[PDB]
RNA sequence: CUCGGAGCAGAACCCAACCUCCGAGCAGUACAUGCUAAGACUUCACCAGUCAAAGCGAACUACUAUACUCAAUUGAUCCAAUAACUUGACCAACGGAACAAGUUACCCUAGGGAUAACAGCGCAAUCCUAUUCUAGAGUCCAUAUCAACAAUAGGGUUUACGACCUCGAUGUUGGAUCAGGACAUCCCGAUGGUGCAGCCGCUAUUAAAGGUUCGUUUGUUCAACGAUUAAAGUCCUACGUGAUCUGAGUUCAGACCGGAGUAAUCCAGGUCGGUUUCUAUCUACUUUCAAAUUCCUCCCUGUACGAAAGGACAAGAGAAAUAAGGCCUACUUCACAAAGCGCCUUCCCCCGUAAAUGAUAUCAUCUCAACUUAGUAUUAUACCCACACCCACCCAAGAACAGGGUUUGU
RNA sequence: CUCUUACUUUUAACCAGUGAAAUUGACCUGCCCGUGAAGAGGCGGGCAUAACACAGCAAGACGAGAAGACCCUAUGGAGCUUU
RNA sequence: CUGAACUCCUCACACCCAAUUGGACCAAUCUAUCACCCUAUAGAAGAACUAAUGUUAGUAUAAGUAACAUGAAAACAUUCUC
RNA sequence: GCUAAACCUAGCCCCAAACCCACUCCACCUUACUACCAGACAACCUUAGCCAAACCAUUUACCCAAAUAAAGUAUAGGCGAUAGAAAUUGAAACCUGGCGCAAUAGAUAUAGUACCGCAAGGGAAAGAUGAAAAAUUAUAACCAAGCAUAAUAUAGCAAGGACUAACCCCUAUACCUUCUGCAUAAUGAAUUAACUAGAAAUAACUUUGCAAGGAGAGCCAAAGCUAAGACCCCCGAAACCAGACGAGCUACCUAAGAACAGCUAAAAGAGCACACCCGUCUAUGUAGCAAAAUAGUGGGAAGAUUUAUAGGUAGAGGCGACAAACCUACCGAGCCUGGUGAUAGCUGGUUGUCCAAGAUAGAAUCUUAGUUCAACUUUAAAUUUGCCCACAGAACCCUCUAAAUCCCCUUGUAAAUUUAACUGUUAGUCCAAAGAGGAACAGCUCUUUGGACACUAGGAAAAAACCUUGUAGAGAGAGUAAAAAAUUUAACA
């Protein structure tokens, strides 16, 4: 639930897209297994898969390793410092390949509850309001019930 | 539950309440009062 | 359980919040919330409540200009029903229409 | 399981109990349908289409004699001793279409179904097998393996005698002289022409028929199969030579 | 205490009334109507069973009609009621028929001798 | 307790109550009420039950002739009898166990708030109150007072009805203790009417601050009786209140008497006897700081009133009781002290009506007319009110803590 | 008993040592009226309301205790009696 | 004007009835063969516990509560009180 | 940071194979474990009952000598429940293994010991270093409840929405079981850990094999047959019967013992009154000192008295100055073990996730707290109408000449019937309407038509039954539905 949980508000990473587009995404490590029948979509998907990804993101390093393993899993690693890691068990190419590509379009912020759908550094151009914005100005400022020269 | 005919005066169904209400007899009204007319 | 069904009062209490926000904005122009609501419809002008409410404490200019037009379609609406049919449609009254 | 009662507890009464009301199985009044059912003689019918099926397949030799023997050794029929069967029944199902000429014998036929025989020269007798007889001439092996003398074929009952001592049924036990008789009355009701089988070249394998004591052609009741030896041990004494003659 | 003096009364429903209604198809030998009153008579081809049960003799289409009601003379209680009628009254009651719906038979050829 | 007809259930079918009515447990005539077989109906299942063309055999050319009249007029299986055919139960608890009654308070187990007794709740026949009507009663007179036949309301104290919470427990009468509340008021206050002279009464309006006794028999609440009182009110509060008490009654196990029963044992019967636990966790509460009610006596006065008899009100004075709050001089229990049986103090108000002036309505009219008096208190004032000597000691202060004193710390 | 009072001992309360039991869905555990499976600390409308011990009290928590012993039900038992 | 989980709007959709019934998945364990930081496909079964005044064990609450104990002084010799 | 937590062995289970079985000296059937004396007593004899038959009374499977098959056949039986052969047929058989348990498991077992009972009998709990303890200042840490480090600040099923912010604001009547309906002041639950509850035939269905045949003799077969997969819980009575064990308590009896001051009377089932026995009344106590006591007050106290010792009567019984007393703290008939996992139409309990369909006319019944059949409901399969309905049509007798129904093409719709296989529901509530009973009372009772509820949300104040509204997610959009209570009074000639 929302106050068993932390939250945080809408955010961007060094304003990104404001000047410039940069993916978020840096780093990708696959743990694949030549033997093991958990790990037979991974295998796949380096065959035909991670190569052509590659291609497009050429600002993303993949790091394949082959080693024994009972359960492969994906690191991906943003250019804030974030890391997260995704279990690839028993997954299908396909399968695989969306989990990637939602990796590479992430910013690599927590994924929590954000408090607001919108955020905004200049909320207002006309001015915030405040309790005298439509209030009118009297003669010499007299408040009310005020005797003047006494 | 009470029998249709009762020594007391029954309570209507709210609907049949409502039915009633929208379908009291209105008086016609003339323009001008007839008293203020010669 | 209770998380689940406060997603219908959360939306129910937003709503209620921008209610309280556009009548107390209105009131400082001398307007009650029908009808600043009512007669910016009749001007086909769509904007929601939400941003009604947000337009009143960070664009509160704009929000007068929204309460004067309002009042100004207000008061050719009672022109209008004062009116037998003699009178053209009021210049705010008018209606786009869109075949 | 449901909620409380017998159902969720598992008391629920017998199958057939209604609840106390008189049950259906037994407010119905007995009657002897099944009455005696286990003394009833049965016979497995072999139709002149599965005969002549089996003939054309080779599953069942014409040139020499068919007995139940034969019809079981081809799997033409299923003989079940334990369960009161007495043998084979000859119906007439496909008589229209039978043109084999066979020397068979069964234990039950139809008139009809004989008239099908005899109207393509073939020849047909009817033959009693008791209970033991009945098993051991449908699997002579299992038998020969017990090590016991051939026994010998038992008469019929009583109650079976009139049948196969009447040449109509052409009785194993009926008077030879009265066959053409027989033969020849149905040649005329079913309008055909009574072949005579005395010229055919199969005359004499047409005519090889069992003693009325013997279970299988050519072996003598009390002869001991060797099947390990493939020999045959017969008995000289001349008491043991009486019993089983007799 | 008391107890009531109303004793029997718990009959079931006898399933009485019209099997076949108007328009129905009906093949012969099926009751059209059961009742414990003649409250509808047997018109053509309907034959009235023993307790006054309706069935059709052919097979065809139930109809029911209204007809003059003329008495047998031997039935003496209808003829007692009928002649005791104002001159110009003529009794009506409801009767039920079956229009047959197939012919007999018909002619087939055979042979050609 | 099974079966049929009618109403409920008005018109296809169906339809319940310890609902309203009437019936059945046969009889008569046949002796083809012989055989056989399409298609259907069906008592809400099954079982059972019902109607039938054609055909065979009869009858037949007079018989509303062919499955008899009649509404129900009835009983399964097993089994028994019988050569066969066929027959056999008020098996009426009538879908029928082949054949078995009482009693238990000496009782037991499993359950039920699906179901009673106590209480609550529902309802208001019954019960209580008010008003409406104006017969009658009241010497006349309907309305001082009482009140028939009826009518319209309200109350929720009785006896009942219902069976909605509780039977892995909501302890059952009367009393003791302490009482909270309603006013439909028993006494005290203020008023209108009277068949109110006065004294006593009767009746209605207003008033719930205060008060409302002790005894004999009875377990009694009641009731009767004795003696009082200004009066000995009516009700609600789980018929207030047993984690405060009592246990005479009711209502276990023992026993006697009358009665019932063959007995066991039993009866709204009477009678003798018979174990009443709880160490307080939570809520609530533990100095509403403080205005008082009533009777009697004298006096007014033997006055007002009255034929007489009889016999007040208001003010004035005194003395008591009760209640609340204190105190120890004496008395008494007692003795550095606590106590009552002793003594001391105790203060405002009640709104129902009765009268002027005066409009609507030019009189009049106390006025949900404007208004004026009887006629009103911000209920009054009273009480309480300072504070780092405080280790220790003392104390009229106190469970602890707190509080007062120590200028009484060898 | 009217009508209670005083004193002693015990208990009591405080200090020191030792240290149980029934009970316990969770509890951040107010009052009034109303409502509701028909008698509310928990619902609706109001009012009240810093926090925390110790000592009392027994109106409530339909307080604890004993799967009601009264009553009814079960084709559940047992004792006793008998035409 | 306000006012639903009704309806519309952006995106998605198997994703709100007791008893009962149909179906799709699945924790851990063992076995076969794989796998080799904890797995796969199958075969098996003592195969899943917020509740039975459940059974056993631990520790709470009531509670530091109820309750319990040692005559006096002294040189610990002795004496005194009862 | 404490308390604790964690472990892998001890052994055990089920099979196979194999027949089995003791012994130092001394003691041991008397009061066993007691060196040493006159006796002679001697073993066998039908199980019953629970239970099933929904009661119960005849009856109700229990290895009895070869697996299989014949066969659940012949046959038996309140011919009910159920019981049930034989002739005949005829195979294999190499102990040293394990899809068994691993300290609440597996034997109860560390042991039939401790402890409990007079006895028969019942019957536990638990251990954990390392190669070395002749390395003991050694093996780090991290994990239940309970606590400590570190008490508390208005307000409330303790959370959710949130928020700059713990709280303050707004929304929200624990769970389970049981019911017409439970926040209920109905049931169970202090909490943690471990343990603790669905076993299978008949058919049918699905997927392979082969196919007029199938199957590794039996059996079935008018597409069948063979094989496989997939459906049937736990705890609890009072009881009944059999065989043992008990009279050291108590009831009564037998043998042989003991006690009873003083005073009066002197004769005593006499009086007063100690020891002693009993237990009338009150208070205290009520998890107590005590599973029947204490304090006082009482009855008897040379007798039908009280009392020590040994012995006898035993449960279909004993014993009883009958209280249905007492027979080892619980006797309307003891206790122990066994039959026994007795039985329970009765209460309680019944363990992972997700989706879907799903609410109910009646009949019979020693039956109305239950069942079986219908009805409804669910899955699969087949092929063809189902629902809505136009005219025409369906009774006289009789007082309500009723609202309606039945039948039904068209049309609008998509269901319906049949086949196959089953379960659960058969203890019902309010509202509107037509009636019956009661009192034209009941939140009353009984039928009928419809609705709602037992399922969601909004409204009527809180609110099962009234109104609005249904098909499921996200949204910091929008239009709506139902939805607020009105009223104020008497002059008169
Ligand atoms: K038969
Ligand atoms: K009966
Ligand atoms: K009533
Ligand atoms: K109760
Ligand atoms: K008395
Ligand atoms: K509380
Ligand atoms: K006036
Ligand atoms: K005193
Ligand atoms: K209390
Ligand atoms: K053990
Ligand atoms: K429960
Ligand atoms: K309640
Ligand atoms: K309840
Ligand atoms: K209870
Ligand atoms: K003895
Ligand atoms: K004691
Ligand atoms: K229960
Ligand atoms: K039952
Ligand atoms: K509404
Ligand atoms: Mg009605
Ligand atoms: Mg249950
Ligand atoms: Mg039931
Ligand atoms: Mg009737
Ligand atoms: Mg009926
Ligand atoms: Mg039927
Ligand atoms: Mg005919
Ligand atoms: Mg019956
Ligand atoms: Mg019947
Ligand atoms: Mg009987
Ligand atoms: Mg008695
Ligand atoms: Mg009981
Ligand atoms: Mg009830
Ligand atoms: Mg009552
Ligand atoms: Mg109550
Ligand atoms: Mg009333
Ligand atoms: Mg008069
Ligand atoms: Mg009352
Ligand atoms: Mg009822
Ligand atoms: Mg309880
Ligand atoms: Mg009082
Ligand atoms: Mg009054
Ligand atoms: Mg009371
Ligand atoms: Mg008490
Ligand atoms: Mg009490
Ligand atoms: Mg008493
Ligand atoms: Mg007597
Ligand atoms: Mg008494
Ligand atoms: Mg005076
Ligand atoms: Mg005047
Ligand atoms: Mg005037
Ligand atoms: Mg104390
Ligand atoms: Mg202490
Ligand atoms: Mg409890
Ligand atoms: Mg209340
Ligand atoms: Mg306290
Ligand atoms: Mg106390
Ligand atoms: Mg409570
Ligand atoms: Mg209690
Ligand atoms: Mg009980
Ligand atoms: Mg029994
Ligand atoms: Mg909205
Ligand atoms: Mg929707
Ligand atoms: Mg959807
Ligand atoms: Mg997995
Ligand atoms: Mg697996
Ligand atoms: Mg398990
Ligand atoms: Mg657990
Ligand atoms: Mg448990
Ligand atoms: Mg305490
Ligand atoms: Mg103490
Ligand atoms: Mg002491
Ligand atoms: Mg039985
Ligand atoms: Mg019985
Ligand atoms: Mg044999
Ligand atoms: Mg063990
Ligand atoms: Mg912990
Ligand atoms: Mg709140
Ligand atoms: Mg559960
Ligand atoms: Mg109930
Ligand atoms: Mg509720
Ligand atoms: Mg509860
Ligand atoms: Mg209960
Ligand atoms: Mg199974
Ligand atoms: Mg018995
Ligand atoms: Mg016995
Ligand atoms: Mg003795
Ligand atoms: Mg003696
Ligand atoms: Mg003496
Ligand atoms: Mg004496
Ligand atoms: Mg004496
Ligand atoms: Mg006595
Ligand atoms: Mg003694
Ligand atoms: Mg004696
Ligand atoms: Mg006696
Ligand atoms: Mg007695
Ligand atoms: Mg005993
Ligand atoms: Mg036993
Ligand atoms: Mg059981
Ligand atoms: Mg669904
Ligand atoms: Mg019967
Ligand atoms: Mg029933
Ligand atoms: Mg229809
Ligand atoms: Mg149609
Ligand atoms: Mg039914
Ligand atoms: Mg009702």
């Amino acid at each position: 639930t929302a106050r068993g949980t932390p939250s945080r508000f809408l955010a961007s990473v060094l304003h990104n897209g404001l000047g410039r587009y940069v993916q978020q995404l840096q780093r990708l490590s696959f743990s694949v297994s030549r033997d093991g029948a958990s790990s037979r979509g991974a295998r796949e998907f380096v065959e035909r898969e991670v190569i052509d990804f590659a291609r497009r993101n050429p600002g993303v390093v993949i790091y394949v390793n082959s080693r024994p393993c009972c359960v492969p899993r994906v690191v991906a690693e943003y250019l804030n410092g974030a890391v997260r890691e995704e279990s690839i068990h028993c997954k299908s190419v396909e399968e695989i390949s969306t989990l990637v590509q939602k990796l590479a379009d992430q910013s690599g912020l927590d994924v929590i509850r954000i408090r607001k759908p919108f955020h905004t550094d200049n909320p207002s151009i006309q001015g915030q309001w405040h309790p005298f914005t439509n209030k009118p100005t009297t003669f010499r400022g007299l408040r009310p019930r005020e005797v003047q020269d006494p | 539950g009470s029998k249709a005919v009762t020594r007391h005066r029954r309570v209507m169904h709210f609907q049949r309440q409502k039915l009633m209400a929208v379908t009291e007899y209105i008086p016609p009204k003339p323009a001008i009062h007839p008293s203020c007319l010669p | 359980v209770k998380c689940t069904k406060a997603r219908y009062l959360k939306k129910k209490n937003m709503r209620t919040l921008w209610i309280n926000r556009i009548t107390a904005a209105s009131q400082e122009h001398g307007l009650k919330y029908p009808a600043l609501i009512g007669n910016l419809v009749k001007c086909q002008v769509e904007l929601n409540r939400k941003v009604l409410a947000d337009l009143a404490i960070y664009e509160p200019k704009t929000f007068k200009s929204l309460a004067a037009l309002a009042s100004r379609r207000r008061h050719e609406g009672f022109a209008a029903a004062l009116g037998d049919g003699k009178e053209p449609e009021g210049i705010f009254s008018r209606v786009v229409q869109y075949h | 399981r449901g909620h409380k009662g017998e159902r969720q507890r598992g008391t629920r009464p017998r199958l057939g109990f209604e609840g106390g009301q008189t049950p259906f199985y037994i407010r119905i009044p007995k009657y002897g349908f099944n009455e005696g059912h286990s003394f009833r003689r049965q016979y497995k019918p072999l139709s002149l289409n599965r005969l002549q099926y089996l003939i054309d397949l080779g599953r069942v030799d014409p040139s020499q004699p068919i007995d139940l023997t034969q019809l079981v050794n081809g799997r033409g029929v299923t003989i079940q001793p334990l369960k009161r069967d007495y043998g084979v029944q000859l119906v007439e199902e496909g008589a229209d279409t039978f043109t084999a000429k066979v020397n068979i014998e069964v234990q039950l036929a139809s008139e009809l179904a004989i008239a099908a025989i005899e109207k393509n020269g073939g020849v047909v007798t009817t033959a009693f097998y008791d209970p033991r007889s009945l098993d051991i001439v449908c699997k002579p092996v299992p038998f020969f393996l017990r090590g016991q003398p051939i026994p010998k074929r038992m008469l019929p009952p009583e109650e079976l005698v009139p049948y196969y001592t009447d040449a109509k049924n052409r009785g194993y036990l009926a008077d030879p002289a009265k066959f053409p008789e027989a033969r020849l009355e149905l040649a005329r009701k079913y309008g055909y022409i009574l072949p005579d089988i005395t010229k055919d070249e199969l005359f004499k394998m047409l005519c090889t028929r069992k003693d009325p004591r013997q279970i299988f052609f050519g072996l003598a009741p009390g002869w001991v199969v060797n099947m390990a030896d493939k020999k045959i041990l017969k008995p000289t004494d001349e008491n043991l030579l009486k019993y089983y003659t007799s | 205490g008391g107890s009531s003096k109303n004793l029997g009364g718990k009959s079931s429903g006898r399933r009485q009334g019209i099997k076949k209604m108007e328009g129905h198809y009906v093949h012969a030998g099926n009751i059209i109507a059961t009742q414990r009153h003649f409250r509808w008579h047997p018109g053509a081809h309907v034959g009235v069973g023993k307790n006054k049960c309706l069935y059709a003799l052919e097979e065809g289409i139930v109809r029911y009609t209204k007809e003059v009601y003329v008495p047998h003379p031997r039935n003496t209680e209808a003829v007692d009621l009928i002649t005791r009628l104002p001159k110009g009254a003529v009794l009506y009651k409801t009767f039920v028929h079956v229009v047959p719906a197939k012919p007999e038979g018909t002619f087939k050829l055979v042979a050609m001798l």
